[PDB]
RNA sequence: AGAACCUUACCUGGUCUUGACAUCCACGGAAGUUUUCAGAGAUGAGAAUGUGCCUUCGGGAACCGUGAGACAGGUGCUGCAUGGCUGUCGUCAGCUCGUGUUGUGAAAUGUUGGGUUAAGUCCCGCAACGAGCGCAACCCUUAUCCUUUGUUGCCAGCGGUCCGGCCGGGAACUCAAAGGAGACUGCCAGUGAUAAACUGGAGGAAGGUGGGGAUGACGUCAAGUCAUCAUGGCCCUUACGACCAGGGCUACACACGUGCUACAAUGGCGCAUACAAAGAGAAGCGACCUCGCGAGAGCAAGCGGACCUCAUAAAGUGCGUCGUAGUCCGGAUUGGAGUCUGCAACUCGACUCCAUGAAGUCGGAAUCGCUAGUAAUCGUGGAUCAGAAUGCCACGGUGAAUACGU
């Protein structure tokens, strides 16, 4: 299938940003290196944390590294204990002073790479795909998000052939520009196949 | 006090003034003649004073940037009809009909992605 | 043609040539360098040129000067 | 064009003489999308034209274009496997439109110096006709009365 | 893409600075119309590796050789993959 | 003198950052000619969106930078007060020269 | 979005086997910057200096060397196991689900009709009533005006003038870009079931989705990509791995596609002369100046960029020459002699100089695109890139013909 990528087709029109941060053409190859090289140690590191999306930004030979999240306990913890951690290596490998910000996230089900990750995570645990994409579902209407669907990309049920089997609940106007679509797309690590994990969040109009 | 009017003619710039003095043509500091308006596109710059009781009835100061040869000529044209404030909103009426102050909305289409030049799709092997 | 000023060799076979000369020549070289030009002091020397499975004994002569040794061993066989 | 119907646009006068028959006549000469040197040829052919056979400006081409007018023409139809010519009655719109192609097409054809002089040539040659224009005009003619079968 | 030539890649962007770039001074301005001697050009025995304009200049998260852009310094797959996901800053599907 | 230009890629960032420079210069101070467009450098790039084959189908992609230039006419010592250091910075480069 | 080494996988040789790259154990050595001999190089074998931030003495973190097993590695196999992404039918207007009803049931109805539209667009009607995807709208750019702003941009009214916006100064305006107005069948006329809509006119810079782009439904062809990456399984594992030199990817009795340059007097050649936009630039673009016939070289300001640089845009136009020929048409091919980039131009380059001047004189059947700033023609720039565009992407100049019809 052929379709437009949700987040960046919204970048122009109603996204806040995943990178606000300056820099000229020199040091541009060099700067965007290190702000995908973080992200790697980042996310392993908040895998369990379940991490929403953090946005990188380098205010003038600086670095702050603004970081979302689903459980605010984890990441912060008691003190600065998990913090100073974190904002240690992230000054070593980008070679500037580091800062961190602190965010929560209330209501998780609005957030696409929270429930790609809650659905995808379910599939090395080894339950049934047709109720893994329900319990995404059956709580949608209740807390904000006035439209929303899922889909999975082959190895259903560990079939010899690769089917889909999207689901849908709602109004998800996925061409509509100013309506707010929150997409992220992520991967199973499954030893019986790769199964895609896409979902389209809907959360109002303007 | 000077009257004024712009008009512009496929990115082609133009700044057009009209007095009540002679009738020497002062285009880029050079004579209309001189100007090598000599083929098509002669007389473009005078199409909107075609149909006008003149002899010899006014100064102009005129100077166009941008384009070519008709893109900096089909400018005057367009630049003279806003200068006719000083008729003001009378004798526009009849020169509605000419079309002289309608805006071309024709401009150069974009380059396409598969295509040689905007609309040319490059052949291809039998069926 | 090409090299601009000064004509352009290996280090490795100037030493193979002066070699030839001081010590005397024995038998045909094998050189797999091809970048090297032909000079006055590489005429009547047997030297050997690599051109993808063994050395060809390529005999040098006194108007070989104006090419270099690469011409002289053809990579791509035929018929 | 099966549902739009076009809104015939009409192109700008010749600056000159103001003749707008000779603004169509000056875009088929033109090759390459050049009209200051399409022109240059054009009215180097007039004043040769009007020289040579002694008559006025502006109706020397127009009875040597009146000449070379077709009368009618045969449209293609291919209905019933069988291909089938029916002879039609040509606008005055086509009939110069027609007229002003196969006066360049058959000054095309000679063999002589300068456009200018090539084409001169062919409408010096229209009022009292010798010419390839003339001989171009008469091709559907003799196919017609013969198709006036089908109607 | 083949971490062996990511290790040969890696090596050839380490010898850049220490044999050629302050060494490499040699043949810029000494190699001129002066005053020859063809001394300095038997100074061309170094392991060769670190020449300037040497490497393919791949892309720095996978590997590939095709696609590379200066500007983002990442391979025309991964541009699509980053600008769809934001990252790069006012970057959007041009239009005009 | 006090020549500052900026840079932003955003379509409405610096028009925000560019307004509040004004504002707390001209109060206490006087002159301060305003915000000067400047023209947009549009870097427009076009990669395969296709990973294999595909020659018709591409994506195209631009990057526009846009500049702002402050000039301040009044180099007063109460004006360069408040100047520095309540910019706020939100990625927005600053440089101080002729 | 670019095979002269490298890239590069593949081949003939020369080599290494816990390996080029990563974790961990034991043991020694700071790492590293110096040089010489041998080899094509990968590399072994020496002589130097150095021996640095923690250490109740078993040691560390960086890195190097040796040895042992878990392993590392694979551009290898399978896109008939897959993820991600993409072509095409198609920017075609369709494709479906809730409840309800109909038939025993597959299914139907909705979404059968009557008008209308680019459109399942909208109206009326209806055993269906509603909802959602798609379309349209929202968006970027372009056509116009107003407000905000006046440097590096611009020069009217003023003067000072080396007749250069160049220098006060003036801020109008062009240009420039932030925010707004405006175009909604709404104002009018006619037709139409009085509704939708259509035709025409007025006003207006732009009238019936204004022009163009982004935007590609549910799905199909088990379509393409295991070779970008990720990844199931399978297979090699002192080798299908790894390092290096050279070679090939540029071959040649052939066939086809996609482009460029032509067969010329709407043109060639020479002199003179006028008008662009979009860009790119610090390991860079390179004035001005001098040298060379030239490509270029040396010297060498300015500008991280409305300033400075590439950049003297060409068609066109003003005179003259050529007057239908294989020619002052065309440039192939070959020889001699050069420049440039780089360790390196022989296989296998770009560009210049002199000379040579194949074929071809409008191309068989057949076949391709395009409906207005379009076809076509003449130039410029960028990405790739040290250095190789006639490709590709981007921009502008001149500028049509013909649309009766399905
Ligand atoms: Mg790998
Ligand atoms: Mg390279
Ligand atoms: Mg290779
Ligand atoms: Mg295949
Ligand atoms: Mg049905
Ligand atoms: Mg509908
Ligand atoms: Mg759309
Ligand atoms: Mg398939
Ligand atoms: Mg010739």
């Amino acid at each position: 299938g052929q379709k437009v990528h949700p987040n960046g087709i919204r970048l122009g029109i109603v996204k806040p940003w995943n990178s606000t941060w300056f820099a000229n053409t020199k040091e541009f190859a060099d700067n965007l290196d290190s702000d995908f090289k973080v992200r790697q140690y980042l996310t392993k590191e908040l895998a369990k944390a379940s991490v929403s999306r953090i946005v990188i930004e380098r205010p003038a030979k600086s670095i702050r590294v603004t970081i979302h999240t689903a459980r605010p306990g984890i990441v912060i913890g008691k003190k600065g204990e998990d913090v100073e951690k974190l904002r240690k290596v992230v000054a070593d490998i980008a070679g500037v002073p580091a800062q961190i910000n602190i965010a929560e996230v209330r209501k998780p089900e609005l957030d696409a790479k929270l429930v790609a990750d809650s659905i995808t995570s379910q599939l090395e645990r080894r339950v049934m795909f047709r109720r893994a994409m329900k319990r995404a579902v059956q709580n949608a209407m209740r807390l904000g998000a006035k439209g929303i669907k899922v889909e999975v990309s082959g190895r259903l049920g560990g079939a010899e052939i690769a089917r889909t089997e999207w689901y849908r609940e709602g109004r998800v106007p996925l061409h509509t520009l100013r309506a707010d679509i929150d997409y992220n797309t992520s991967e199973a690590h499954t030893t019986y196949g790769v199964i895609g994990v896409k979902v389209w969040i809907f959360k109002g109009e303007i | 006090n000077q009257y004024y009017g712009t008009g512009r003619r496929k990115s082609s710039a133009a700044r057009v003034f009209i007095k009540p003095g002679n009738g020497k043509i002062v285009i880029n500091q050079r004579s209309l003649e001189q100007y090598f308006g000599r083929e098509t596109a002669r007389m473009v710059v005078r199409q909107p004073l075609e149909l006008v009781d003149m002899v010899e009835k006014l100064d102009l100061y005129i100077t166009v940037k941008g384009g070519g040869i008709s893109g900096q000529a089909g400018a005057i044209r367009h630049g003279i009809t806003r200068a006719l404030m000083e008729y003001d909103e009378s004798l526009r009426s009849e020169l509605r009909k000419a079309g002289f102050v309608t805006r071309d909305a024709r401009q150069v289409e974009r380059k396409k992605v598969g295509l040689r030049k905007a609309r040319r799709r490059p052949q291809f092997s039998k069926r | 043609r090409s090299l601009k000023k000064g004509p352009f060799i290996d280090l490795h076979l100037l030493k193979k040539v002066e070699k030839a000369v001081e010590s005397g020549d024995k038998k045909p070289l094998r050189t797999w360098s091809r970048r090297s030009t032909i000079f006055p002091n590489m005429i009547g020397l047997t030297i050997a040129v690599h051109n993808g499975r063994q050395h060809v004994p390529v005999f040098v002569t006194d108007e070989m000067v104006g090419h270099k040794l690469g011409e002289f061993a053809p990579t791509r066989t035929y018929r | 064009p099966r549902r739009r119907v076009i809104g015939q646009r009409k192109i700008l006068p010749d600056p000159k003489f103001g003749s707008e028959l000779l603004a169509k006549f000056v875009n088929i000469l033109m090759v390459d999308g050049k009209k200051s040197t399409a022109e240059s040829i054009v009215y180097s052919a007039l004043e040769t034209l009007a020289q040579r056979s002694g008559k006025s400006e502006l109706e020397a081409f127009e009875v040597a274009l009146e000449n070379v007018r077709p009368t009618v023409e045969v449209k293609s139809r291919r209905v019933g496997g069988s291909t089938y010519q029916v002879p039609v009655e040509v606008r005055p719109v086509r009939r110069n439109a027609l007229a002003m192609r196969w006066i360049v097409e058959a000054a095309r054809k000679r063999g002589d110096k300068s456009m200018a002089l090539r084409l001169a040539n062919e409408l010096s040659d229209a009022a009292e006709n010798k010419g390839t224009a003339v001989k171009k005009r008469e091709d559907v003619h003799r196919m017609a009365e013969a198709n006036k079968a089908f109607a | 893409a083949k971490q062996s030539m990511k290790a040969r890649e890696v090596k050839r962007v380490a010898l850049a600075d220490k044999y050629f770039a302050k060494r490499a001074e040699l043949k810029a301005i000494i190699s001129d119309v002066n005053a020859r001697w063809n001394a300095v050009l038997k100074l061309q025995t170094l392991p060769r590796d670190s020449s300037p304009s040497r490497q393919r200049n791949r892309c720095r998260q996978t590997g590939r050789p095709h696609g590379f852009l200066r500007k983002f310094g990442l391979s025309r797959i991964k541009v699509r993959e980053a600008a769809m996901r934001g990252e790069i800053p006012g970057l959007k599907k041009a239009s005009w | 003198r006090i020549r500052i230009r900026l840079k932003a890629f955003d379509h409405r960032l610096i028009d925000q950052a560019t307004a509040e420079i004004v504002e707390t210069a001209k109060r206490t101070g006087a002159q301060v000619r305003g915000p000067i467009p400047l023209p947009t450098r549009k870097e427009r790039f076009t990669v395969l969106i296709s990973p294999h084959v595909n020659k018709d189908a591409r994506d195209q992609y631009e990057i526009r930078t846009h500049l702002r230039l402050v000039d301040i006419v009044e180099p007063t010592e109460k004006t360069v007060d408040a100047l520095m250091r309540l910019d706020l910075a939100a990625g927005v480069d600053v440089q101080i020269s002729l």
